[PDB]
């Protein structure tokens, strides 16, 4: 569409709203209802501009640009007098009652009510009366409650509600006594409650774990880098102060993770600034404990592996593509074994055969919004990796958004979509173990254990074409729904099929792909996609490897006295006996990692690997598209001993003083290259973000905002002689304020969001080519992958229906959502958060043990009889007993696993 | 107190005791020589940018002064003038750093200017602020006598240690915390 | 002794409010407005309420005396005292911690204080006691 | 229409004469907030433009500014040439009384322009610090080397990706341009320097003589030992904290050397202060002019008398200091010009304190005039050596007291008036024929009589309004609404911190300093912070002038004519 | 919800068009008398305070308007009204209009304002009795008292 701003003429779209056409061309409107993900609301009426139809127009009418469509012939004026002086008694009412407590506050410089005042040009105050006060509520350990600095801008509550699903938080109030909360004080138990932070324009909902060691925005030194924390792999924003890790910021990226993180990504960062993290290389002589340099250390580590016959490197999932490829070249490539269970990895092939030769398209987090039904197979979606989760409630209001549509009711007004919509929901149909949180809006949930959900996988690909392998013995209720799915698949335009490798079982990820086979054998626009269990495991998977199982029964034989672990607790993937036994045997032993396992003892050698914060590295996702995460800070800044090295820097001097027999701190471009001339299956990820030599009009990029303060006496506690900046020869970014974060740069990834006259989180639109859409000059990251032309065969092997046992009990996964990562559950913010150590009980189980609720059990593994309380489960099966998996002492290699003698203790 | 030796920016300097906790001939002739380069004392203004009217209005051929006061900016271009000033001077030889710009950067962390006088020749006295009042330069005169008073340097190169010795003096911020934590009011910028 | 007027930048210095706590409240507006960049502190929060500086150094080597901390003050804590006799025989100690600058009194502001006005909940405090602040009415209240 | 407002002076006939001469095409007329016609021209005509402009009928013979300018990171370049580099050329004509801005456009991979020199020859030092400071090239330029920074130095500083920091202090460097020093005098090369027997010369400055014998054949001096780097650290800061930095360009105007910045950022945010904030910058102002003028006269009349030339100046300089402490922080440099105001209000003693010193002065200035009068073998001496007339100090620049001793009655608080000079009422002296050592004095004894008088006329009639505007782009907002209002604690939280959020144009506002006319160029890309400084400095064309009256002079009339010229060497490397 | 109207649109028949021009509507056509015993500044007070306490929480001019305006009526009730309230009022009902708020409810708020300020103006000026004071003094910082 052609509309008239200001007396100019501009080309917009025509079904867009106008404050996002007008923010999208870089004008200043000011808001504070919109947001860009949540649709346009009445709550304040601060983007009021002046509307004209004709061309020639006198008085025109004060409109919402909000509200009004841009449509072909508007002629609307925005800096004259009237609408500006409205707009500034806007927020004249909005400062009417407002705490006088800005420099107490934890926004601050990232306040958007602060801009929007500013903005409008309104210091002068006429309000002489007495203001309003609110009590205060307990919204758990992550999400600081305070009423008294909102403005009634109903944007918590619409997220909240409509976008995130939250059945917790809402409006409780009046005229003017309008209060945003809870009916209670607790834990706000969404998911997705700490993206508060962001979607409040005011300093109501705010970090508590920032708001503990507190520091401004513009002291904030900030990088691009992506979530550690599960496979989703949103695009964040790590900032850091004083040489620990403080702020993660939602990083925008219009592919993957838009606006808006989970809460165990947002609030997993207090594992980075640990006190008993290993900070330097420390190795073990006779019984204690020496602390050696980079230099001396990687010359005895050379020396050690020298005077040995053969090494076994084990990588893990959570190391990157580049270290796990230093490792791979440290040892031999005929022996280096991937940290991993033997199911774990044949379930990662198989996911991985499925991504990239199925001929399925895979879609990313935005793009899975926009599909039709969803199908999700054995996945705990909304514990495991939670944005999908979020992105299936959006698929899900997709019916009452094209329905709406159909009205010719325009799509960024969302009360008239919710309006019309009413409980009109998308097919959504989960199978799992238990009860999930998706439970309120899907439209079938299946409790069963997971050889009856791959049957039921099974049955949905018979039903939907008859080439796939049938399955007997289905009652005829169960065929009956069986009958329900296919119609509700068969019906859609873009069925959606999710699985993942925490199910436990292959045959899951069969039923998946069967299904997929059959929804696109029939002409459907079919998506699949498998969450996968860590942040570079399917990076694992691509580069393959030997188990876990392997390298040890290699350690126990003997073959090898030499173990080089990477970035692995090794307790998490086998059994911990077994690999204390086998750690033990060898006469080597160096663990390259950066936090404190439970192998650091009667270990060799420790090496003080960096962590995300303090490291660069690729990663590549559950989609298959491969990131790059970059160094926040140096860690050798403050307290110079520490070196804090990468870990492929590690790997690689070590390589190369065995080789030469001297010591190179190399590059990362070079290790990049060494990655894509060596592994044809990782040759494109040299296209997620360019070499260090790219300097945008000859400059680089900052880490930290332009107003960065306290330069010259942040380190002078202890040298009042100002050090060099870290010089960053990896990447194509300066570690000091003389970068460049321009909105009109040309560039792919931004440290932070900061416009001038925008110093909020709703500065993102600024770098965006439409608001609310894709980022300006592409995005981060590229596929890595294709749709094959050629898709793979019907899996045959059908499992049999699960048949309880009274000796053998099956353990059941979970999957806890803050405690289902060793990374999530070292960080001390967590433990008030995550549940006690549980186990879970059906009815029927607990009667025939003799047990009630809250009784301690004790149950047998590995020769260990470990006691825990017991939980009854309506939703689990007889013959199951339920397992939180990646819990202390519970390893998640459990799922699907037995057990043994369930007697009370 | 302990005191700190250089003996023949990269020199190095550890903690020793006086030698004169142990001759007390030798003990009054070096107090009487101390005082002597206590009372008597000539400096050496150094012509730099905008502390010059400081020492211009506080009240000198070099070589026969003891005392350099490096006022202004040290530039790149500069620097090494201060650096061929300083070796022109014959020791003992004590440097005050007059300013903000010589005591570190100075306001001016730019390309072109050498982050204190610091980096290149030591300095026994700092005075800190933008343009210092000449009583501060005067009460810095005081401080420098009294740690010219408090030293222990070698009388002749025949007999003796071939080193000077620093007095480790205590700091008068520590010194002044008392009468500086206990002000309770203070005038009122209102009026003069 | 030489006289100075009071609106002298001297000797930097925190000040106390007449309640007798620290009224820095620990924001960072004077380490930002600072152009040399000479002020460096981290805020610590009270169990019960306030916020004050668990340290705050300023680099007296570095600093010029401009005066934009105090101007730029919200709470009037950070202050220029008249004082000017400084001077330190080493680098190292011309960096004023944090108990070589709070003073026990209020200094050329007597009677101000931050706290009175803010909004949070603050130890002898509660909400709607400050100035200008109306007492909380309930959600669940009967009135209309 | 306010001052402020973004004006295109299409309506100045120096435009229309443009448009006949060179057709209504081959120049593009940029709409700034300058307050002067900017023409944007292509790099083959600017010397055609130039002669053009040299043959008015009320000619522009006077060239005030050159320099270059990064374009390669300005966004908001509506209505403008695409180019990555730009080299602005500002021309003031007297007898229009007018001045225009003629902006060559540029590109990276050709950063040559024809030379200027040729029409002003004071162009020289400025091309010279155009290819220091950016990497712009000047064909058919003599002796076109570094001026500003040593001749080792790899990068250039103005330059948008040039880091602005101190590196790590290596004392190889020192040591290698020590040893450098050491064999400059011997082993010296006069080739690089563009040049009987070679010596150099000994604010602090070198300046490398040729004599024959005892007299000066050539003299080339050598600046930039002072080079603070004031412009690059105004791309740096933000616009509320490079008061300091404005302070920090000469140590004797300091109030004076904040006028013009905090002016050109009140015409870039569009703030008209009110009555009683431009009465108190013209009264500081002229105490900083007094300051200044009190410091020449007593430096020029210690050489000769010295019976009390240092004590009957040292009481007047401490009160007028003790003065400047009352009003605002300490003495020299008062860092107490805001954007939209001062820092402060004055105090309930400013009139005891100005009304004491106003009836104490007249007769140190009738003293002065007698002192000034009673030294003949002075005025017998220094009157006939190197005394340029009507054309040397119009070529060269020359804005200070030569100007006026010349003829050329020039002043810009009378021509161009800026902060309210319009309502005082005082008569600008000027000299008669040649610029003299004793006809500057006598003009700047005039000068002192004149802002004493401005002084009195300031401490009659007083305004009694407000010390800061009420515009919302006034940094920082009143302390007593900061401190108890919601919205003015908002204004202050944000401008204080991120800095005053600024519209994109340019600006330029030019003063009579107290050395000469400052001026302070600021382009805004619509940030917190400047996209641009620019400051044009008068003892800069002051010393640029000394090698053509020098030329076939002794060292000692050299010496003289260094102290009878008000230049000030860190005023000069800024 | 309506505006008061004088004696002189008495003559007015009580249509939708008729009473359209003359600054006003019909509404509800149930008519209200007000004597010379009420007071116009108590009564609008309470029209507003009604409007203020049975308005809802949506949007923001209402919101923060009527109980400013209740405010303000009430500071005129009492005699402690202050230079800034008339001008204030009045742009507070021009900026309540049509269109400019969520739904219909704040136009009709503010039409008893429109008709009292018009109208009887004297006795809101007669409301006003102390000079403007929305700062007090810190007795360390010089007031920007501008004249
Ligand atoms: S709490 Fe925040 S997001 Fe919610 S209505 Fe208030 S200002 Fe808006
Ligand atoms: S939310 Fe914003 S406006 Fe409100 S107190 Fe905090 S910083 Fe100030
Ligand atoms: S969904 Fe996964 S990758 Fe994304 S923020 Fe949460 S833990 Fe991190
Ligand atoms: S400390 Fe201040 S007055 Fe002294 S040289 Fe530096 S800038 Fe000039
Ligand atoms: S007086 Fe100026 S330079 Fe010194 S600490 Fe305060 S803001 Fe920084
Ligand atoms: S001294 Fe003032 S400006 Fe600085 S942190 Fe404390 S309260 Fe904030
Ligand atoms: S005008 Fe209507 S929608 Fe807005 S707050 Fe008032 S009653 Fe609610
Ligand atoms: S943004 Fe709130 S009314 Fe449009
Ligand atoms: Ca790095």
């Amino acid at each position: 569409a052609t509309i008239h701003v200001d007396g100019k003429e501009y080309e917009v779209n025509g079904a867009d709203n106008l404050l996002e056409a007008c923010l999208s061309l870089g004008l200043d409107i000011p808001y504070f209802c919109w947001h860009p993900a949540l649709g346009s609301v009445g709550a304040c009426r601060q983007c009021a501009v002046k509307q004209y139809q004709n061309a020639e127009d006198t008085r025109g009418r004060l409109v919402m640009s909000c509200m009004t469509p841009a449509s072909d012939g508007t002629f609307i004026s925005i800096d004259d007098e009237e609408a500006k002086q409205f707009r500034e008694s806007v927020v004249e009412w909005l400062m009417t009652n407002h705490p006088h407590d800005c420099p107490v506050c934890e926004e601050g410089g990232n306040c958007h009510l602060q801009d929007m005042t500013v903005m409008t040009g309104h210091s002068f105050r006429r309000y002489r009366f007495t203001k309003r006060t609110h009590r205060n509520q307990d919204l758990g350990p992550f999400i600081s409650h305070e009423m008294n600095r909102c403005i009634a801008c109903y944007r918590c509550v619409r997220y909240y509600k409509d976008y995130a699903g939250g059945t917790d938080l809402g409006v409780y109030g009046a005229h003017d006594n309008v209060y945003f909360g809870r009916p209670e004080d607790g834990t706000l138990e969404s998911e997705f409650s700490g993206n508060l932070v962001e979607i409040c324009p005011t300093g109501v909902f705010t970090d508590k774990t920032h708001s503990e060691r507190y520091n401004r925005k513009w002291d904030m030194q900030f990088a691009p880098s992506i979530c550690q924390q599960c496979s989703i792999g949103c695009n964040i924003s790590p900032g850091e102060r004083y040489g620990e890790l403080r702020r993660i910021e939602n990083r925008y990226n219009g592919t993957v993770n838009h606006y808006f993180l989970c809460d165990r990504g947002r609030f997993g960062y207090g594992y980075v600034n640990l006190k008993d993290r290993p900070r330097q290389p420390v190795q073990r002589r006779g019984d204690d404990f020496i602390t050696l340099n980079a230099e001396q250390a990687m010359q005895g580590a050379a020396d050690i592996l020298r005077q040995s016959k053969k090494v076994i490197g084990i990588g893990s999932p959570r190391a990157s593509v580049e270290s796990n490829f230093a490792l791979r070249e440290l040892v031999g490539e005929e022996n280096f074994y991937t940290g991993i269970a033997h199911g774990e990895q044949e379930r990662l092939q198989l996911a991985l055969k499925v991504l990239r030769e199925g001929g399925i398209y895979t879609p990313a987090l935005r793009e899975i919004e926009s599909y039709d039904a969803v199908l999700v197979l054995g996945e705990d979606v909304t514990q495991t990796g939670a944005r999908v989760a979020l992105a299936v409630r959006q698929a899900v209001k997709g019916k009452a958004r094209e329905m709406a549509a159909a009205q010719k009711v325009a799509d960024w007004q969302i009360a008239a979509i919710l309006n019309i919509g009413q409980r009109a929901k998308h097919p959504l149909f989960v199978t799992n173990v238990d009860d999930t949180r998706l439970d309120d809006i899907a439209a079938w949930t299946y409790r069963a254990p997971v050889e009856d959900q791959a049957r039921l996988g099974f049955a949905i690909a018979h039903a939907l074409d008859n080439s796939a392998p049938a399955v007997d013995g289905i009652e005829p209720e169960l065929q009956s729904k069986i009958d329900v799915i296919v119609q509700a698949l068969a019906g859609a335009k873009k069925p959606l099929i999710i699985s993942g490798t925490n199910a436990g079982s292959l045959e899951v990820i069969q039923a998946a792909a069967n299904v997929a086979k059959a929804l696109k054998g029939r002409g459907a626009d079919v998506g699949i996609t498998m969450i996968a269990r860590s942040v570079n495991s399917m990076g694992l998977g691509i580069m393959g490897g030997g188990s876990l199982e392997e390298a040890l029964t290699e350690l126990e034989t003997g073959r090898a006295d030499a173990v080089v672990v990477l970035e692995n607790d090794l307790h998490r993937h086998a059994s911990a006996t077994r690999v204390n036994a086998a750690l033990a045997k060898a006469p080597l032993v160096m663990v390259v990692d950066h936090q404190r396992t439970a192998i650091m003892e009667n270990a060799h050698l420790v090496l003080s690997a960096a962590s995300f914060a303090e490291s660069d590295g690729t990663v590549i996702n559950n989609e298959g598209r491969a990131q790059r995460f970059f160094q926040v800070y140096d860690p050798a800044y403050y307290d110079s001993k520490t070196v804090m090295l990468e870990s492929w820097r590690w790997l690689h001097s070590l390589h190369s003083t065995l080789l030469s027999r001297e010591v190179d701190w190399t590059q990362l471009d070079h290790v990049i290259d060494a990655v894509v001339a060596k592994i044809p299956e990782l040759a494109g990820i040299k296209d997620a973000a360019p070499d260090a030599t790219f300097r945008i009009r000859g400059q680089k990029l900052a880490r930290e905002p332009h107003r960065y303060s306290g330069r010259t006496a942040m380190r002078a506690n202890i040298s009042v002689h100002e050090p060099r900046q870290p010089q960053d020869i990896d990447t194509m970014f300066t570690f000091s304020m003389e970068g460049n974060n321009q909105p009109t740069a040309h560039r792919s990834q931004v440290p932070f969001a900061w416009a001038p006259g925008w110093n909020s989180p709703q500065a993102w639109n600024k770098f965006q080519d439409e608001v609310g859409g894709k980022l300006r000059f592409g995005d981060p990251g590229v596929r890595l992958f294709e749709t094959s032309e050629n898709g793979l065969d019907y899996f045959t092997s059908v499992p049999a229906r699960f048949q309880p046992q009274d000796g053998k009990w099956r353990i059941a996964p979970y999957y806890h959502l803050f405690g289902s990562d060793e990374l999530s559950q070292r960080a001390p913010v967590f433990q008030s958060r995550m549940p006690q150590p549980y186990i879970k009980l059906n009815p029927a189980d607990a009667a025939k043990l003799g047990v009630n609720a809250g009784t301690r059990v004790s149950f047998s593994y590995d020769g260990n009889t470990v006691t825990l309380p017991v939980e009854i489960a309506e939703g689990l099966t007889a013959g199951q007993v339920g397992l939180p998996m990646g819990m202390s002492g519970i390893a998640p290699v459990l799922a699907g696993a037995h057990l043994e003698d369930l007697k009370e203790a | 107190m302990d005191y700190t030796l250089t003996r023949i920016p990269l020199q190095k300097q550890e903690i020793v005791t006086d030698p004169l906790e142990q001759n007390v001939f030798m003990g009054k002739l070096n107090d009487m020589v101390n005082w002597g380069r206590k009372n008597s004392i000539w400096p050496y203004n150094f012509g730099l940018s905008c502390c010059y009217v400081e020492m211009v209005t506080s009240f000198a051929s070099p070589r026969q002064a003891d005392l350099m006061v490096v006022a202004g900016t040290c530039f790149t271009k500069m620097a090494p003038v201060i650096q061929r000033l300083y070796d022109q001077m014959l020791e003992p030889k004590w440097v005050i750093s007059m300013g903000a710009c010589a005591n570190s950067g100075g306001m001016y962390d730019i390309y072109s200017v050498v982050q204190g006088v610091d980096k290149f020749i030591p300095v026994d006295v700092y005075i800190p602020g933008c343009p210092p009042r000449p009583e501060a330069y005067m009460q810095a005169l005081m401080l420098l006598q009294e740690s010219i008073g408090k030293e222990r340097r070698p009388l002749s190169w025949v007999v003796g240690d071939q080193g000077v010795y620093r007095a480790n003096m205590q700091s008068e911020r520590e010194r002044k915390r008392g009468e500086r934590i206990a002000v309770t009011n203070l005038r009122t910028p209102d009026e003069i | 002794p030489v006289y100075l007027p009071p609106r002298y930048r001297g000797r930097i210095v925190l000040t106390r409010d007449p309640d007798g706590e620290e009224r820095c409240v620990a924001c960072n507006l004077c380490a930002v407005a600072c152009p040399v960049g000479c002020i460096s502190l981290q805020k610590a929060e009270t169990k019960d309420g306030r916020w004050y500086p668990e340290f705050f150094r300023i680099n007296f080597s570095r600093c010029i005396f401009c005066g934009l901390c105090e101007e730029a003050c919200p709470t009037t804590a950070i202050q220029l005292t008249p004082d000017f006799e400084m001077g330190e025989y080493k680098r190292q100690d011309l960096v004023y911690e944090k108990e070589d600058l709070l003073i026990s009194g209020p200094g050329k502001y007597p009677e101000y204080n931050f706290y009175r006005m803010a909004g949070m909940a603050i130890d002898g405090k509660d909400k709607g006691e400050a100035e200008n602040e109306a007492k909380p009415i309930d959600v669940k209240s009967l009135l209309p | 229409e306010p001052a402020w407002q973004t004006r295109d002076h299409l309506d100045d006939p120096v435009i229309g004469e443009l448009r006949n001469r060179f057709g209504p095409d081959a120049f593009t007329v940029q709409a700034t907030r300058t307050g002067v016609p900017v023409v944007w021209i292509k790099r083959e005509q600017l010397l055609e433009v130039g002669d053009f402009l040299k043959k008015l009928p009320k000619p522009y013979v006077m060239l005030f500014d050159l320099h270059g300018m990064d374009e390669r990171l300005r966004t908001h370049r509506e209505g403008l040439p695409a180019a990555d580099f730009s080299v602005f050329y500002h021309l003031i004509s007297i007898d229009r009384n007018r001045d225009i801005m003629l902006k060559v456009a540029l590109a990276e991979n050709d950063l040559h322009v024809p030379t200027f020199t040729k029409l002003f020859p004071n162009a020289n030092w400025y091309e010279r610090e155009t290819w220091d400071l950016f990497g712009i090239t000047f064909d058919g330029h003599p002796n076109l080397r570094r001026i500003m920074m040593p001749q080792t130095w790899k990068g250039h500083p103005l330059r948008k990706d040039y880091p602005a920091r101190a590196t790590e202090f290596s004392p190889f460097e020192l040591t290698k341009a020590k040893q450098d020093l050491e064999m400059e005098a011997l082993t010296f090369k006069p080739e690089e320097w563009g040049m009987f027997m070679f010596l150099n010369l000994g604010g602090a400055f070198r300046i490398v003589l040729q004599l024959d014998g005892e007299e000066i054949v050539d003299c080339v001096p050598d600046i930039g030992y002072h080079h603070r780097g004031a412009e690059k650290m105004g791309e740096r800061q933000s616009w509320h904290s490079y008061i300091p930095y404005t302070d920090r360009i000469e140590y004797l105007g300091g109030c004076v050397n904040e006028m013009p910045y905090v002016l050109a950022v009140e015409k870039l945010a569009g703030i008209t202060v009110p009555d009683r904030v431009n009465v108190i910058r013209v009264m500081l102002s002229e105490l900083f002019r007094i300051n200044s003028h009190l410091l020449y006269i007593s430096t020029f009349i210690q050489d000769v008398g010295a019976m009390t030339p240092v004590f009957f100046a040292f009481t007047d300089r401490q009160k007028i200091y003790d003065l400047v402490e009352a009003i605002t922080g300490f003495r020299m440099h008062p860092a107490w010009f805001r954007i939209g105001g001062v820092a402060h209000d004055l105090p309930r003693g400013w009139d005891r304190l100005l009304r004491e010193f106003l009836d104490w002065m007249p007769k140190r200035l009738a003293s002065y005039e007698k002192a000034a009068l009673q030294n003949t073998i002075l005025k017998g001496r220094s009157q006939g050596v190197a005394a340029y007339g009507a054309k040397e100090a119009l070529e060269w620049g020359t804005t200070g007291a030569g100007l006026r001793a010349t003829g050329i009655d020039f002043d810009v608080r009378k021509a161009r008036p800026y902060s309210g000079y319009e309502n005082f009422d005082f008569e600008i002296p000027v000299g008669g024929g040649v610029s003299d050592c004793y006809t500057r004095v006598m003009l700047k004894v005039e000068e002192l009589r004149q802002s004493l008088r401005i002084l009195e006329q300031c401490l009659n009639n007083m305004p009694e309004g407000p010390f800061k505007a009420d515009h919302p782009l006034t940094t920082p907002p009143p302390k007593e609404r900061t401190l108890q209002h919601i919205e003015t604690l908002i204004t202050h939280f944000l401008q204080v911190s991120w800095g005053p959020v600024m519209p994109a144009n340019e600006s330029f506002q030019m003063i009579e300093a107290t050395k000469g006319i400052n001026s302070y160029y600021l382009t805004s890309d619509g940030s917190t912070m400047s996209y641009r400084t620019r400051i044009r400095t008068p003892s800069y064309a002051h010393l640029q002038q000394i090698p053509a009256a020098i030329r076939g002079s002794l060292v000692s009339d050299l010496i003289v004519y260094l102290g009878s010229i008000d230049f000030v060497m860190s005023d000069v490397d800024r | 919800g309506t505006d008061f109207l004088t004696e002189a649109h008495l003559d007015l028949p009580m249509e939708f068009e008729s009473i359209g021009k003359a600054g006003s509507r019909l509404g509800t056509a149930l008519a209200m008398a007000v004597d010379h015993e009420i007071n116009m500044v108590s009564l609008v007070r309470n029209l507003e305070e009604f409007f203020a306490r049975e308005s809802c929480g949506w949007c923001t001019p209402c919101r923060d308007g009527l109980p400013w305006s209740v405010k303000i009526l009430r500071a005129l009730e009492r005699g402690e009204g202050q230079p800034g309230d008339i001008e204030t009022l009045e742009q507070l009902c021009r900026f309540l209009g049509p269109g400019k708020t969520f739904c219909a409810h704040a136009p009709g708020a503010v039409e008893p304002l429109q008709s009292a300020i018009k109208y009887f103006r004297e006795e809101f000026e007669a409301g006003i009795k102390q000079p403007f004071s929305n700062t007090h003094l810190i007795n360390g910082i010089q007031p920007n008292l501008l004249k």
